[PDB]
RNA sequence: UUUUGUAUAAUGGGUCAGCGACUUAUAUUCUGUAGCAAGGUUAACCGAAUAGGGGAGCCGAAGGGAAACCGAGUCUUAACU
RNA sequence: AGGACCGAACCGACUAAUGUUGAAAAAUUAGCGGAUGACUUGUGGCUGGGGGUGAAAGGCCAAUCAAACCGGGAGAUAGCU
RNA sequence: GUUUAUUAAAAACACAGCACUGUGCAAACACGAAAGUGGACGUAUACGGUGUGACGCCUGCCCGGUGCCGGAAGGUUAAUU
RNA sequence: GAACUCGCUGUGAAGAUGCAGUGUACCCGCGGCAAGACGGAAAGACCCCGUGAACCUUUACUAUAGCUUGACACUGAACAU
RNA sequence: CUUUAAUGUUUGAUGUUCUAACGUUGACCCGUAAUCCGGGUUGCGGACAGUGUCUGGUGGGUAGUUUGACUGGGGCGGUCUCCUCCUAAAGAGUAACGGAGGAGCACGAAGGUUGGCUAAUCCUGGUCGGACAUCAGGAGGUUAGUGCAAUGGCAUAAGCCAGCUUGACUGCGAGCGUGACGGCGCGAGCAGGUGCGAAAGCAGGUCAUAGUGAUCCGGUGGUUCUGAAUGGAAGGGCCAUC
């Protein structure tokens, strides 16, 4: 649909990263969240960044 | 293969892997087959002569898979921990 | 003449320990980010062939 | 016409009646709302499904003040 | 003969005699039978030898993993009740 | 004088009847068109098959033509009888 | 005048005449891997292609679409480097 | 296919010499007529089907002879812009 | 660094002239007894024309092929995957070009947790204000509401408000349901690390059921794998994703 695949890149710089889906249009602010990194086995912040 | 133009079980599956070209120049050795060779000392030469691996194997492996009663001397092959303690058991000795 | 082997099956399937073959499950090459995680987890590891598609492998592996 | 299209039957309904045997984890009934509620020993699922929590025998039974309908396990 | 179904007004044959259609080679799996058995068996070739020699090779006695590798275990996972 | 007129030999083929296991694998009988011309005829020669030739009908090329005849690939292939 | 030899001879084909278009001669065009040959031992009052069809009175409007002819300031663009 | 080869009404792969019920009928030629034997002469040309052919058309797809553009080779010397 | 005239450098191009490659189906001589051919003298053109390799455009002139199935005969028309109800005969399943409607998404909150709350409609009174706005009281009891069709559910609310938050989490999984198969679905519990609550506890997306595409091939990031004499590398495998 109109929505737009985008990824989750990990601040630990394992390289780890997740996916999900967005629409720029009425959201244009970088999503940001907190999730469980598998390399380093913590939870850290997770930034936006292009698929 | 044919199944009436379905698409056959063999294509709508994912393929894998890759083939090892050092897998065909190792094998393995038994404990029963470790008595056959001459003069006891169980060598990568000793074994070829013996019929017991192939002139194009490079690597040999000894496994617990038999009975050894001789004592023998094993140099330059791998060997397994079951296999070591049986070895020793029967009087011999392994020389890296 | 010798048979001669179907060369795209041997890609794909290899004989186990009791005469069973395994493979790869699909579904997981393409449009993974719609998919849950439990799925895509339960599709990683390696499966067995089924009763009815024995016959059908068997011939085309004669040399297996 | 402008009919003529319809969907696939989904296999709804009771699997294990009064009665039965069941081991933990097995299904007893498939529905589409709580058209039955959970019991003792007795979970719900995200798709409103009943399974067993423990091994014993299948219960129905009329409780409380509207009179809905249940099912437990009566175990072992 | 073909069909759901033929005395059919569905097909074929005027009659007699002669001929006329599931084979051969090489691979693979199963059953019966014979030999030998943790072993079984030789190909080309030599030999006047259906004898004898030839063990180059092949199948079986160990499996798991994509592979390195480990091995009565191995893979999966930081690790498995 | 004339791709002029009537009409035999000569070259055609408009109508009817017969024949149609024919006298004939295209004829016979009674009538019919042209008949000094873009006419008709003997002997020899040249053009070869996806090619030739055609005052043009897909016409003709040895009783065979919306792709001649003979030999080969060849026991082509036939989910059909 | 010609035509479907063997079910169609006609209103179909050809025709004398009319128009458009190509060709300066080692012509355009055609048969040919090529050499050669026809056009023609001809030379724009000649030769090839296309349409209409003796003669009389005539042949009106449309260049937007498709095809063809002429132009090159600008944009895009091959091998090559 | 073989026959010792009648009519009617019913039945029946649904239009009967051969089935059921019933009526009529001594055996065998010769000259004639064509109502029936779904009469004889061509594995229907109409229709549909086969992941069957052939030829024809085009702004269907993929190629290609021919034609056309440029770079290099055969290919050299001066001069001025 | 701005623009400038110029020594001399590498040239690239556009014209003129030349002759010596090349052309001559112009004239003459010889082989010769010859309108072919070859050699010679002379005139006319001339680095052009023409030919070989490569390359962009045009090219039914030629060639090889394709141009679906269902269907109360074929064509025209309509349909081809998924969700809901009836037919469907009180377990599941059940056909027709039978009878009625929808889907090819949305949402970092419309997800998680803790605390709280309860509808439509009607009557009476009241400034502008009216059949219908905001306020007050009474009747009524879900006749309301679900992000979107239909059905089954929903008050302990799955419906309506706030505070704090990222469990829309990584590795597995006893046992079940449904498929000819490929596959699809439900799930307590275990290990690591988190959020809400004083705790007992709850959380692996959303009331549930539609919102979808196998394999081949190629791209991007990461890797205790492999690396054709050896050390690297190219390429391949494994994990995540397009
Ligand atoms: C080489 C890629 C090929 C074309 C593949 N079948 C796709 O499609
Ligand atoms: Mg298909
Ligand atoms: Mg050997
Ligand atoms: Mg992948
Ligand atoms: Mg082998
Ligand atoms: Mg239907
Ligand atoms: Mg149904
Ligand atoms: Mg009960
Ligand atoms: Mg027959
Ligand atoms: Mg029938
Ligand atoms: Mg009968
Ligand atoms: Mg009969
Ligand atoms: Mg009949
Ligand atoms: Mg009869
Ligand atoms: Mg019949
Ligand atoms: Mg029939
Ligand atoms: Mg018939
Ligand atoms: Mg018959
Ligand atoms: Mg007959
Ligand atoms: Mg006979
Ligand atoms: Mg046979
Ligand atoms: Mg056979
Ligand atoms: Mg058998
Ligand atoms: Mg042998
Ligand atoms: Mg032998
Ligand atoms: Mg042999
Ligand atoms: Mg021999
Ligand atoms: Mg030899
Ligand atoms: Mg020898
Ligand atoms: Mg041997
Ligand atoms: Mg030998
Ligand atoms: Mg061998
Ligand atoms: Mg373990
Ligand atoms: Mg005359
Ligand atoms: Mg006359
Ligand atoms: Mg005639
Ligand atoms: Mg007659
Ligand atoms: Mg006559
Ligand atoms: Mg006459
Ligand atoms: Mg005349
Ligand atoms: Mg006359
Ligand atoms: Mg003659
Ligand atoms: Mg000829
Ligand atoms: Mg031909
Ligand atoms: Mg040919
Ligand atoms: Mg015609
Ligand atoms: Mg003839
Ligand atoms: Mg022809
Ligand atoms: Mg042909
Ligand atoms: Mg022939
Ligand atoms: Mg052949
Ligand atoms: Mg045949
Ligand atoms: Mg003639
Ligand atoms: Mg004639
Ligand atoms: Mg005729
Ligand atoms: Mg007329
Ligand atoms: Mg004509
Ligand atoms: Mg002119
Ligand atoms: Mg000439
Ligand atoms: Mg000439
Ligand atoms: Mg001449
Ligand atoms: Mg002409
Ligand atoms: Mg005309
Ligand atoms: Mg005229
Ligand atoms: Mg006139
Ligand atoms: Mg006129
Ligand atoms: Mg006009
Ligand atoms: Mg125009
Ligand atoms: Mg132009
Ligand atoms: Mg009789
Ligand atoms: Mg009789
Ligand atoms: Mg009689
Ligand atoms: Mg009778
Ligand atoms: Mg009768
Ligand atoms: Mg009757
Ligand atoms: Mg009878
Ligand atoms: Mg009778
Ligand atoms: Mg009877
Ligand atoms: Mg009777
Ligand atoms: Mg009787
Ligand atoms: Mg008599
Ligand atoms: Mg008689
Ligand atoms: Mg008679
Ligand atoms: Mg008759
Ligand atoms: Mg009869
Ligand atoms: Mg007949
Ligand atoms: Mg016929
Ligand atoms: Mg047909
Ligand atoms: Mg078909
Ligand atoms: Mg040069
Ligand atoms: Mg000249
Ligand atoms: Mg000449
Ligand atoms: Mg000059
Ligand atoms: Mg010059
Ligand atoms: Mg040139
Ligand atoms: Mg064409
Ligand atoms: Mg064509
Ligand atoms: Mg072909
Ligand atoms: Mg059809
Ligand atoms: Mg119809
Ligand atoms: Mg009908
Ligand atoms: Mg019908
Ligand atoms: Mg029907
Ligand atoms: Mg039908
Ligand atoms: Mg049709
Ligand atoms: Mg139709
Ligand atoms: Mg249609
Ligand atoms: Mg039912
Ligand atoms: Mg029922
Ligand atoms: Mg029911
Ligand atoms: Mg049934
Ligand atoms: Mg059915
Ligand atoms: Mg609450
Ligand atoms: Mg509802
Ligand atoms: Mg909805
Ligand atoms: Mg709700
Ligand atoms: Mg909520
Ligand atoms: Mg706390
Ligand atoms: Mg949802
Ligand atoms: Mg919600
Ligand atoms: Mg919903
Ligand atoms: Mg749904
Ligand atoms: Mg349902
Ligand atoms: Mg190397
Ligand atoms: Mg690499």
């Amino acid at each position: 649909g109109i929505r737009e695949k985008i990824k989750l890149v990990s601040s630990a710089g394992t390289g780890h990263f997740y996916t999900t889906t967005k629409n720029k249009r009425t959201k244009p602010e970088k999503l940001e969240l907190k999730k469980f990194d598998p390399v380093v086995r913590q939870h850290v912040i997770y930034k936006e960044a292009k698929i | 293969g044919f199944e009436g133009g379905q698409m056959p079980l063999y294509r709508r599956l994912p393929k894998f892997g890759f083939t090892s070209r050092k897998a065909a120049i190792t094998a393995e050795v038994r404990l029963s087959d470790l008595a056959k060779v001459e003069g006891g000392v169980v060598d990568l030469n000793t074994l070829k002569a013996a019929n017991i691996i192939g002139i194009q194997i490079e690597f040999a492996k000894v496994i617990l898979a038999g009975e050894v009663t001789t004592p023998v001397t094993v140099r330059g092959l791998r060997v397994t921990k079951g296999a070591r303690a049986a070895i020793e058991a029967a009087g011999g000795k392994i020389e890296e | 003449p010798k048979i001669k082997t179907v060369r795209g099956a041997a890609k794909r399937f290899k004989k186990t320990g009791k005469g069973g073959f395994k493979h790869k499950h699909a579904n997981l090459r393409h449009i993974l980010t719609k998919k849950a995680t439990k799925r895509k987890r339960h599709l990683r590891p390696k499966a067995m062939v089924s009763k009815g598609d024995l016959g059908l492998v068997i011939a085309c592996l004669p040399y297996a | 016409t402008r009919n003529g299209r319809d969907s696939e039957a989904k296999r709804l309904g009771v699997k294990r009646f009064g009665g039965e045997s069941v081991l933990a984890g097995s299904i007893i009934v498939r529905q589409r709302g709580t058209k039955f509620h959970a019991g003792a020993n007795v979970g719900c699922g995200r798709d409103h499904t009943l399974f067993a929590k423990a091994d014993g025998k299948v219960k129905f039974e009329v409780k409380g003040p509207k009179n809905r309908k249940f099912i437990s396990i009566e175990a072992e």
